[PDB]
RNA sequence: GUGAACAGCCUCUAGUUGAUAGAAUAAUGUAGAUAAGGGAAGUCGG
RNA sequence: AGGGAAUCUGAACGAGAUUCCCACUGUCCCUAUCUA
RNA sequence: UUGGCGGAAAGGCCUUGGGUGCUUGCUGGCGAAUUGCAAUGUCAUUUUGCGUGGGGAUAAAUCAUUUGUAUACGACUUAGAUGUACAACGGGGUAUUGUAAGCAGUAGAGUAGCCUUGUUGUUACGAUCUGCUGAGAUUAAGCCUUUGUUGUCUGAUUUGU
């Protein structure tokens, strides 16, 4: 089932007690793990714009709550994770603090 | 100082334990067992709530 | 260190079992000898001290007490033990025919995968005029020098996210073994309250598995913590009630409040049921199951005979710093706020 | 370029991202901090 | 626009040495916690 | 087959009877040999497996994920096949810091600037003070609570008296 939702992820919670040199790469791994939790598929692909969003404040200053657009799709022929992939994009907001997980209407 | 296992202190404490010192515990026990007997009747009323 | 507390190793389980019991008098009424709950909490009390001979006679003393949460223990069985030249030997246990979801959970390590087929043939074994159950109860009453009660805790009424209750064994110090096994017969599927075991001004010995600190480095390196410790002579200051509001109310304070602090205890919930407020500090941490036995012997000094006149219960915020007893006193002192109006 | 300054801190031109990785994060060890009250009582010897 | 005062040594000295007076500190009483 | 008894390892002891073979209590009649002059001459009792012909009974554990009362790793405590279930968010509390961003003002040193040469005259610049503002931010990661919204519920192995 190809379904797209949006999610606020508490990166203050997951990156708590993590060394300053390794927050941003872990934040990539935490977003991937979060998307694997919610979509039930292995291949979590990430937007290059989302990568720009994480790594904005260097390595030591990744934000507390980020609002994402995790999207289930269908993966093409010659695939090892058979046969669905998630794709995570950022969405524009002044503050991500205080948003409900909402199903995106596709047109 | 007299030890914890000093014979005379054990005998003086046995002089205590045959007086007030046990009687208060033997009154407290009766009050505890009383409320325990009171705890059967409440639950039996909640048996009769369903039996109604 | 202390060579008695050896080997300094990790315990068999979090629920430490009680090693010894209070003796026995064969003329006393039937009453429980040990109780269990869930230790979680610590708080400050003031009281006027009627301890004559002291430097604080007719003065006021502040002191630290601990709040063990104790939901009403439920009886689900009875054990009979024969006296042997080899110790004791359990010859027959008998159960309650219909047990909770909590205890049938205690019988499995993986609860969700199972067909939940625990006591199906045992309940079908009951399914008649008794006949075999009364046979095993005759077996207990005929022999078996001591009789212990199988109980369990009400885990769901406690804010713990565990769902899985603890089985225990509690002996009876009420004389005539007939009255022991027949008290049990009157108590299958039924529950036992706290204040039917304890009251105020009563010394107890709370046993607990002592707060694990893990690996540590003759004064030797190895394991520190997670040991099963028995601490004796902690005075019960208050027995409480769940339905009764104003548990935090004393003879003096008399404000309608629960002993539960603002935003609850740290790492543990509120209190929604019966509790014991014991003086000093019980071993183990918060969320820890403690088993409270009673004294072993007649332990009367003036530290055991005196009556406690509780003056005030501190219910201020333990999480952070303490400034207000009630939420009502926070917004009474504060005035009115932004999101209020 | 800021700055009184060859102090640093930031960059333009140009050139790199090479050094096994990943998962955990308890004690110990080395190094650096902070600490009630007292202020060398430590130690042969601040 | 860290002090100060004496003395032993080659009146100030010289990161000379010693002693004392004043100040300071986990050196210690007595360790506790955090980071790399 | 009627009970009674036995808890010290009871696991056995007595007893009520009906049937049922046998009895060397006593007396008869058959059969044995050639295993050749001896050769343990195998008749006991365990633990099983394959076959039979009848009864009976309808699992959990581990891995994987989670939990954190546990934790070097093991191990331990938890949680999860339609629920006062769990996960993510979300709200409410409790705490920590100390008045967020933005905007406005008559509060304004000192100045530029129109000349009505000012007795809060004026237009503008204008540290800071003041107000919206105990606000704003953070608040579980090892705090509490959950009538909100959204989703998950099924993968592999191993085990027999």
């Amino acid at each position: 089932d190809v379904v797209t939702r949006e999610y606020t992820i508490n990166l203050h919670k997951r990156l708590h007690g993590v060394s300053f040199k390794k927050r941003a790469p872990r934040a990539v791994k935490e977003i991937k793990k979060f998307a694997k939790l919610h979509m039930g598929t292995d291949d979590v692909r990430l937007a290059p714009e989302l990568n720009q969003a994480i790594w904005k404040r260097g390595v030591k200053g990744v934000e507390y709550r980020l609002r994402l657009r995790i999207s289930r799709k269908r993966n093409e022929e010659e695939d090892a994770k058979n046969p669905l992939f998630s794709y995570v994009e950022p969405v524009l907001v002044a503050s991500a603090k205080g948003l409900q997980t909402v199903v995106v209407e596709e047109d | 100082a007299k030890s914890l296992r000093a014979s005379s202190h054990l005998n003086a404490k046995s002089v205590k334990r045959r007086g007030v010192f046990q009687k208060a515990v033997d009154a407290r026990e009766q009050r505890i067992s009383d409320k325990l007997k009171e705890d059967l009747l409440k639950q039996k009323l909640e048996d009769l709530k369903k039996k109604e | 260190g202390h060579l008695g507390f050896l080997p300094r190793k990790r315990a068999a389980s979090i629920r430490a079992r009680v090693k010894a019991f209070p003796k026995d008098d064969r003329s006393k009424p039937v009453a429980l000898t040990s109780f269990l709950g869930y230790k979680a909490g610590m708080t400050t009390i003031v009281r006027d001290l009627d301890r004559p001979g002291s430097k604080f006679h007719k003065r006021e003393v502040v002191e630290a007490v601990t709040v063990v949460d104790t939901p009403p223990v439920v009886v689900v069985g009875v054990v009979g033990y024969v006296e042997t030249p080899r110790g004791l030997r359990s010859l027959t246990t008998v159960w309650a025919e219909h047990l909770s979801d909590e205890v049938k959970r205690r019988f499995y390590k993986n609860w969700y995968k199972s067909k939940k087929k625990a006591f199906t043939k045992y309940s079908a074994k009951y399914a008649q005029d008794g006949a075999g159950i009364e046979r095993e109860l005759a077996r207990i009453k005929k022999y078996a020098s001591v009789v212990r009660v199988l109980v369990h805790t009400q885990i769901r009424k406690t804010p713990l996210a565990q769902k899985k209750a603890h089985l225990a064994e509690i002996q009876l110090n009420g004389g005539s073994i007939s009255e022991k096994v027949d008290w049990a017969r009157e108590h299958f599927e039924k529950t036992v309250a706290v204040d039917s075991v304890f009251e105020q001004n009563e010394m107890i010995d709370a046993i607990a598995v002592t707060k694990g600190h893990g690996f540590e480095g003759v004064a030797r390196a190895g394991q520190r913590g997670y040991h099963s410790r028995t601490s004796i002579n902690h005075k019960i200051y208050r027995v409480g009630k769940g339905d009764d509001e104003a548990n935090g109310a004393t003879s003096f304070d008399r404000t309608k409040k629960t002993i539960t602090p603002m935003g609850g205890f740290v790492h543990y919930g509120e209190i929604k049921n019966d509790f014991i407020m014991v003086k000093g500090c019980i071993p183990g941490n918060r969320k820890r199951i403690v088993t409270l036995r009673k004294s072993l012997y007649t332990n009367t000094s003036r530290k055991a005979l005196e009556e406690v006149s509780l003056k005030w219960i501190d219910t201020a915020s333990k999480f952070g710093k303490g400034r207000f007893q009630t939420p009502a006193e926070k917004h009474a002192f504060m005035g009115t706020l932004k999101k209020d109006l």
